[PDB]
């Protein structure tokens, strides 16, 4: 609840003087309805013109200033909320320039985009309408009750009836419907996730046909049901509130706890006007808190997003090419073990690959390899060196990696290649291309080596694979992390890709994460990984005539 | 907004007609309870308040039908709104199924996953929230306005006026509103496209040790624009304070009015005060449409994508294996074009090994075959019979085809496995489950075919899942079956089980295979090498291998993938 406070914590001087200014500005809209009560006053004692015209001067003056102090209000709110915003998006940058890389494979959470594009915009509604409606839906009717109750206690309170009456009735459904109102989200989800599955298994339905169409109709069935069993035993008590709080209801109950004052004497005739002109629109303004207080909870959410954000644990850094593994355990969410004391030492120039079934926990051991997160327990080390303590330059130009899901960078053909080294010639991205199996297809493209990359171009999942692999290529990393689900990411061009891998692996400390056993037997180690931990380490051979779990899994391919 | 005429069910037409005539007389009584204010309140202000009496009396009765007039129209309007949610969804539900595949892009598969799911309780309460209340206050201002003109010519006639020019505030407001709104998101959309970049390629910059110069870049820019973006929105300042100046200003034109017309003599004092009053009355209702305007606008989003829904296309109606044979097809995703002159003839009952590149339209050539698409020229015919011209059961019984996803649900193996058939024997579904390579499966499972196979009750692999796809397919007695390879290396038994499928499988049907690796294609007994969407080379594996073409650097290609492994050569 705080971090939702604590992302807002420069704004609090600001929002106070907005809010301020917000209550003056209702304070003023409200002005004409008491300079009304003036007017009928004034006709009533019959007196000079000039009399009138001043009034109307005053209510002139003070719509204008409404009208300007509005404008001048959400001028400075407008450029106070950019000014906090760029502010916000600059903090963010460097956010996501020091998460670990592991944080954006995130699932079960709200992607980057909803993340900073629609809760900043959240954020800014949030600080530009909500606050300022909501102090304008709370400020008015005080007000209101303030000044009817100032004209004449007596019929102030005969308005507490309805409002009380519509308290009560909301109370009393809200109660008896408390577990259908609570379930009301679930069945929401529910219905969408069964939308969603339906519309995806459309061609199932045009071919197979079957039940696949009546298993979605009776969710639907049953929801509309739901829906109805749940609002038609509250019909009487809805459409009784809602008819308890229009302003004719409102009107009538004025005029019969009013009449029978004014024809008494016991109550001035001009002093029922104020009720007759703002109090009856009491039900309509009362309604409409729940509005601004809702819009401020859904701003509210979206800033606790953002600082849930920012306060997310961020690499610390504490303090030829072997990697060790020293009693490293891991834990993506407490409580949880996905790697469990498993020791390893990836000696020089060798390649040793990493097995396991589906779900072991094969490539998470990579990923804290290439320090995609930090161990908890036990340390990595690199040369010698920990992980911890080595600078991202210092160990990215010693660990490098090819990862599935490659991604290329907005620039031309000749920049992705040679991101890790731009200063590289252009014969050098050549040869280096010519080494991936992709100078053949470079060349074919209409810019050549120009062309520009980024979020969608012309090249196929199996080509920007390979351009990745050739910045891989060229980066010179000694240590090498390698995903061998790359090998048949596109089935078509897995040739080319296993040439590129083949030459990538030449001199490198490798450590496949290998899918596909028969493209391991020449591999210098195997390691057989099943919940989180070593079980059999050695070749091909020698694992095979031990009779364990890798005979088992080569027999099941 | 028109549409709410054909979303209503027809046997509540009636229930329609009642409501619009009680919204009439509901209208009809607020604006009689509205202007009894004037006699009313001139009796009040007199000097003989004792005649307020009979007036009071008229306006309490006014407002006891009001009431029971209001409950009326409250009763049909839940009535009518779940009967419409109910209407909508059912013919939702079933159109669906008969909308060609060609509409389902993903913006429109977007659009009907919203209208589905998202409509139930908006459309449920949909006419008591939104229409009643809007209804309502935008009539009333009318009714009191020319009710008023009885009273006074000119000041109903200017309350009409009136009328006419808050209603055009209240639309420009909510153009100003909106427009406002959409500058804001574009903006916001603007300073953060070069953040997402920033993500996206986190990995490479990384790695490239080129994230602190990235970074400082993303950094300058996102300065540079917020140093000109200081003169942004000059057009939200009048987007609410225009309704409500404009309203604050016939307001006090009104007053003005009064008063000239008490000055002039026209009026008396205690009605001018009357007056003044009711034309308060008359201004009440335009801060209801502003304070609904939102609710209306989300409510014409969701007709709007429930009408396109609604709207969709809608594919044309009209045992020995068949000779599928195409006559220049063509077929285009929108402007792209996947298919350019294709002609082939595929023999009764040899299996046809579609192969070639990515993005060829192979899958598009399958799904042309088993009618899901339509050939957008030409003519796809199955024995000389064309595909548009089938009829619906007929065009179910006709193909059979394995997805290159499983496409499965939530249920038992075995209820997945009889979708091809439901009426099938169990010796047929064994026989499928065998052909399959199933069995296997059902010792791994532990309630055996009965085995929930939904996420929530089993997590199936890619092989799994496959396998009883497979399954799917051999169950049904198809004369086709089309076969869209998605074989996982991960599970040799998908590849055995595909095998047996096109050998294994007892029933005499023309197949069609989209393959990747040669395990399958070994035993095809012609080929189609598909490139750019027009056929290269056609002809039988030996030939096609004799004669050194495009298929067999294609079959080296894959031969030699096959024997690949790291740390060696
Ligand atoms: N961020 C995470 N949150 C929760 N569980 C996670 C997370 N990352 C990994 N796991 C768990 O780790 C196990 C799988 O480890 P991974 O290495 O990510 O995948 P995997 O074992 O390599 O699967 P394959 O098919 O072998 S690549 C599963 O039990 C996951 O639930
Ligand atoms: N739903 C779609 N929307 C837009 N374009 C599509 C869609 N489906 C396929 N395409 C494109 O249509 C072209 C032909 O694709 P396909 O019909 O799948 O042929 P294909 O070679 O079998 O595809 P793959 O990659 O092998 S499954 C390609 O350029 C696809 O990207």
């Amino acid at each position: 609840a705080e971090a939702g406070s604590r992302l807002l914590a420069p704004l609090k001087k600001p929002l106070i003087v907005s809010g301020v200014l917000q209550a003056l500005i209702t304070l003023i809209e409200l002005a004409p309805f008491v300079l009304l009560v003036e007017l009928a006053r004034l006709l009533l004692g019959g007196a000079e013109a000039e009399r009138l015209w001043t009034l109307g001067l005053t209510a002139v003056s003070l719509i204008g200033l409404g009208a300007v102090l509005a404008a001048a209000m959400t001028l400075w709110l407008h450029r106070v909320d950019a000014r906090f915003a760029h502010e916000l998006r600059g903090r963010l940058l460097t956010k996501l320039s020091r998460l670990p890389l592991g944080w954006f494979t995130r699932r079960g959470s709200a992607s980057t985009k909803q993340l900073v594009q629609d809760d900043t915009l959240a954020l800014h509604y949030l600080i530009t309408h909500a606050i300022p409606d909501a102090v304008a839906a709370v400020v008015a009717p005080v007000a209101v009750l303030v000044y009817l109750f100032v004209a004449d206690w007596r019929v102030a309170l005969v308005l507490f009836i309805p409002v009380l009456v519509y308290l009560v009735l909301m109370s009393v459904m809200t109660i008896q419907s408390g577990s259908k109102i609570a379930q009301a989200p679930r069945w929401a989800e529910r219905m969408g996730g069964e939308a969603g599955a339906f519309l995806e298994g459309q061609p199932v339905i045009r071919i197979f046909g079957g039940a696949a169409a009546s298993r979605f109709r009776r969710r639907l069935d049953d929801y509309i049901d739901f829906l109805v069993s749940w609002q038609r035993p509250f019909v009487g008590k809805k459409t009784l509130m809602d008819l308890v709080t229009r302003p004719a209801t409102f009107l009538w109950i004025i005029l019969v706890a009013g009449v029978p004052l004014v024809v008494t004497g016991r109550m001035d005739p001009v002093n029922l006007l104020p009720f007759l002109l703002l109090g009856t629109t009491f039900g309509a303004r009362l309604l409409g808190i729940g509005y601004g207080l809702s819009g401020i909870q859904t701003g509210m959410l979206a800033a606790r997003r953002i600082q849930t954000v920012l306060d997310e644990p961020e690499l610390v850094v504490r303090d030829p090419g072997t990697v060790e593994l020293d009693r490293v355990s891991f834990e993506y969410r407490p409580g949880v073990p996905v790697i469990r004391d498993v020791t390893l030492t990836l000696r020089p120039g060798t390649v040793t690959a990493l097995v396991g079934p589906s779900g072991s926990g094969k490539s998470t051991l990579a990923a804290l390899v290439a320090r995609f997160h930090d161990v908890t327990q036990g340390a990595i080390r690199v040369d010698g060196r920990d992980i911890r303590t080595l600078t991202a330059d210092e160990l990215y130009r010693r660990v490098g990696f090819v990862l599935q899901d490659a991604q290329l960078v907005h620039g031309s053909v000749a920049e992705n290649i040679a991101l890790a080294e731009p200063d590289a010639g252009l014969e050098r991205i050549r040869t280096a291309a010519r080494d991936a199996q992709i100078h053949d297809r470079i060349t074919r493209m209409p810019d050549g080596y120009d062309s520009v990359l980024g979020a969608g171009s012309a090249l196929s999942g199996g080509e920007r694979q390979r351009v990745t692999i050739a910045r891989a290529i060229l980066a010179d990393t000694p240590v090498l992390v390698l995903d061998e689900a790359t090998a048949f990411a596109d089935p078509e061009s897995e040739y080319l890709v296993q040439q590129a891998i083949n030459r990538l692996t030449r001199d490198r400390t490798v450590l496949v994460i290998a899918h596909r056993l028969h493209t391991i037997t020449h591999a210098d180690q195997i390691v057989v990984l099943d919940d989180g931990r070593i079980v059999e380490v050695g070749t091909h051979d020698e694992l095979l005539a031990a009779g364990g779990r890798y005979r088992g899994l080569w027999d099941s391919g | 907004i028109r549409t709410l005429l054909r979303l209503v069910p027809a046997e509540k037409r009636g229930a329609v007609a009642g409501y619009a005539v009680l919204t009439l007389l509901s209208v009809l009584l607020r604006a009689v309870g509205a202007v009894l204010l004037i006699p009313l309140l001139a009796a009040l202000f007199s000097d003989t308040p004792s005649d307020a009496w009979l007036w009071l009396g008229w306006l309490t009765a006014v407002t006891l039908a009001g009431w029971v007039t209001d409950t009326n129209t409250a009763r049909l309007g839940f009535d009518l709104g779940f009967a419409v949610l109910s209407r909508t969804q059912h013919d939702m539900a079933d159109r669906l199924p008969n909308v060609a595949m060609s509409w389902f892009t993903p913006d429109n598969t977007a659009t009907a996953r919203q209208a589905i799911a998202a409509t139930g309780p908006e459309l449920a309460g949909l006419v008591v929230n939104l229409l009643t209340p809007l209804i309502g206050a935008a009539l009333l201002p009318a009714a009191i306005g020319v009710a008023l003109l009885f009273v006074s010519v000119p000041l109903g006639l200017a309350a009409l006026a009136g009328v006419a020019v808050l209603f055009g505030a209240l639309a420009l407001s909510g153009r100003l509103s909106r427009a406002a709104d959409k500058v804001a998101g574009e903006t916001n959309s603007a300073f953060t496209e070069r953040i997402i970049e920033f993500a996206r390629t986190q990995q490479a910059l990384r790695a490239a040790r080129r994230v602190e110069p990235a970074r400082s870049q993303v950094g300058s820019a996102l300065a540079a624009q917020h140093g000109a973006g200081l003169r942004l929105l000059t057009m939200q300042i009048p987007g609410q304070v225009l309704f409500s100046l404009a309203g604050q200003v016939a307001l006090i034109g009104f007053a003005g009015m009064a008063v000239w017309l008490t000055v002039r003599g026209q009026l008396g004092v205690p009605e001018a005060i009357a007056l003044i009053v009711v034309l308060v009355r008359y201004l009440e209702p335009f801060a209801a449409i502003a304070d609904l305007a939102p609710a209306l606008e989300t409510t014409r989003a969701t007709l709007n994508r429930i009408q396109a829904v609604l709207d969709a296309p809608t594919l044309p109606a009209g045992g020995a294996a068949p000779s599928i044979e195409f006559d220049d097809v063509r077929f285009s995703y929108g402007d792209e074009v996947v298919l350019d002159g294709v002609s082939f003839t595929l023999r009764p009952g040899n299996t046809t090994a579609i192969v070639g590149p990515s993005g060829s339209g192979k899958t598009t050539i399958l799904s042309l075959i088993a009618g899901l698409q339509q050939p957008a020229s030409g003519r796809v015919l199955l024995d000389g019979v064309d595909v548009t011209t089938l009829d619906p059961e007929a065009r179910r019984a006709a193909v059979s085809v394995v997805f290159q996803h499983p496409y499965l649900f939530d249920g038992t193996l075995r209820d997945n496995v009889l979708v091809g058939d439901p009426e099938a024997d169990p010796d047929d579904v064994t026989a499928a489950m065998r052909l399959a390579r199933v069995d296997e499966l059902l010792d791994r499972l532990p309630d055996g075919d009965a085995t929930v196979v939904g996420e929530g009750g089993t997590a199936l692999s890619g092989g799994e899942r496959q396998r009883v796809s497979i399954a799917r397919a051999l169950l049904k007695p198809a004369p086709v079956l089309l076969v869209d390879e998605a074989t996982s290396a991960l599970d040799n038994a998908n590849e055995a089980a595909v095998v047996d499928a096109l050998t294994a499988d007892p029933r005499p049907r023309t197949r069609v295979i989209v393959a990747h690796r040669l395990a399958s294609i070994r035993h095809a007994d012609r080929v189609l090498f598909v490139e750019a969407g027009r056929v290269v080379e056609d002809g039988a594996i030996d030939e096609l291998l004799a004669a050194g073409g495009r298929f067999a650097q294609f079959w080296a290609q894959q031969q030699a993938a096959s024997e690949w492994a790291i740390g060696s050569t």
